[PDB]
Formats: structure tokens, sequence, C-alpha cells
């Protein structure tokens, strides 16, 4: 009586744990995939993360200069 | 029989025919280096939330 009004069968536990086990598995290996990808990105700097700014292109001025020289 | 230039005339800017190849690389520049990925796609939720710590969102 005990067992079917308060508790439910071993197949629901198991597969909860079975569950539970593989998202944290997959979040642990997130976590070392995300460390390395970042080291690399800091590292050489191809990627999108740690971009710093540089100039402009777009304010040159592509004139003549009073001079044929620049 | 030569006319003296009115005012205005010689700070014309004038077309000159000229046979002279145009300098294709006048400044000696070399090849620009290759830029970024530029990577694209379609968002997606972040896999399990923000797996920070504890937080299962
Ligand atoms: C203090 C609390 C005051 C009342 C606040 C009520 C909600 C409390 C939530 C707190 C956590 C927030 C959070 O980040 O949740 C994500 C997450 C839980 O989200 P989930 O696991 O998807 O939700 C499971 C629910 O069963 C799934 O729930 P659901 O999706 O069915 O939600 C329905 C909604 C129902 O809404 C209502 O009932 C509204 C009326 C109330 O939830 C509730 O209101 C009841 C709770 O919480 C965590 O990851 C762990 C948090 C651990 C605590 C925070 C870290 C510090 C701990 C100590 C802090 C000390 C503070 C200073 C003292
Ligand atoms: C001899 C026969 C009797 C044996 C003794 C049995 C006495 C049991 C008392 C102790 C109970 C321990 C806790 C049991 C309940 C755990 C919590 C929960 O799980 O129980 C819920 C039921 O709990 C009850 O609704 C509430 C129990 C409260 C007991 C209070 C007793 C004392 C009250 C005294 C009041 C007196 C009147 C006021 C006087 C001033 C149902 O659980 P549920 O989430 O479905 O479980 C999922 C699996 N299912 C679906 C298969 C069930």
């Amino acid at each position: 009586w005990i067992a079917r009004t308060f508790y439910d069968g071993p197949e629901k536990n198991y597969e909860k744990t079975m569950a539970i086990l593989q998202i944290e598995a997959e979040k642990a290996e997130l976590r070392l995939k995300e460390l390395e990808v970042r080291r690399l990105m800091r590292a050489r700097g191809d990627g999108p993360w740690y971009q710093y700014p540089t100039i402009d292109k777009a304010l040159i001025d592509h004139s003549p200069k009073t001079t044929p020289d620049n | 029989g030569w006319v003296r230039p009115d005012l205005g005339e010689l700070s014309k800017v004038t077309k000159v025919k000229t046979d002279r190849p145009l300098p294709e690389n006048p400044y000696h520049s070399r090849a620009r280096p290759e830029p970024n990925p530029e990577a694209e796609g379609d968002l997606k939720p972040a896999k399990h939330g923000s797996r920070l710590f504890f937080w299962t969102m």
C-alpha cells in the first residue's frame, strides 16, 4: 500500500538519472570546448571574438593634395 | 595674334589627351591581407542554457 500510494517504480528514477547524466556530461564537454575556443580566438584573433578596432579606411581622402607626391 | 586669357580661365580643370598608360599600382602596395571568415547562419537557443555553474537556464 505504501509503495502504491507514495512512491513509483525503479524505471522512473533510473531513466531520469540517465537523462540528468546525459545533460550534465554535454554541459561539461561544452564548457571544455568553449574554453579551448576562447584560447584559440584570443591567440590568433581570426574569430568573431576579441576583435579590436582598427582605423576605418573610409576616413582617408583620395584626392589630389596640392603636391603630386602626396 | 595672342589673346590674353580672361579671369577664371587658367584655373579651370581641363582634360589631357595622352597615350601614356595609367599606372596600375602607383602606390607599390602589397596584397591586402585576407579578411576574417565572416560567418553566417541562423540563430538557435544556447545549448542547455547559460551552463554557468548550477543554473539550469
Ligand atoms: C497501519 C497503516 C498506516 C501506516 C502508517 C502510514 C502513515 C504515513 C504518515 C507518514 C507519511 C510520510 C510522507 C508520505 C508522503 C510523501 C509526500 C508525497 O509523496 O505524498 C503525497 C501524499 O501525501 C498526502 O497527500 C499528505 C500526507 C500528510 C500526512 C499528515 C498526517 C498528519 C495529519 C494530522 C492532522 C490531524 C488533524 C488536526 C488536529 C488538530 C503523494 O505523493 P505523490 O507526489 O503522488 O508521489 C508520486 C508517486 N505516486 C504518484 C505513485 C504517488
